[PDB]
């Protein structure tokens, strides 16, 4: 990202922070939330298998 | 005679100084 020198962080439409400045280094970091998703169980009937 | 166009003013300076400002002057 092309952060302007005054910007401490950046944010998405949800107001969630997308990117930040580090307080101990002049660097700008992207933040990606952790991988997640539905756990779906594919099964035959318990009459037939576990 | 202020030229037409578009510009975005950027913050540079921040002063915690609490001055009551109901007036101002220009130093030519
Ligand atoms: C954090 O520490 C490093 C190493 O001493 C220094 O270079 C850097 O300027 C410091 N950052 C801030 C924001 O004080
Ligand atoms: C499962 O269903 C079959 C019919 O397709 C039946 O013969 C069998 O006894 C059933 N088993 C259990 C544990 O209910
Ligand atoms: C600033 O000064 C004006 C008088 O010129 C006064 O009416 C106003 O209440 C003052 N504001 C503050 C925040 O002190």
């Amino acid at each position: 990202k092309k952060f302007l020198p005054f910007q401490q962080f950046g944010r998405d439409i949800a107001d969630t922070t997308d990117a930040v400045r580090d307080p101990q280094t002049l660097e700008i970091l992207d933040i990606t939330p952790c991988s997640f998703g539905g756990v779906s169980v594919i099964t035959p009937g318990t009459n037939t298998s576990n | 005679d202020l030229p037409q166009g578009f510009s975005a003013l950027e913050p540079l300076v921040d002063l915690p100084i609490g001055i009551n400002i109901t007036r101002f002057q220009t130093l030519l």
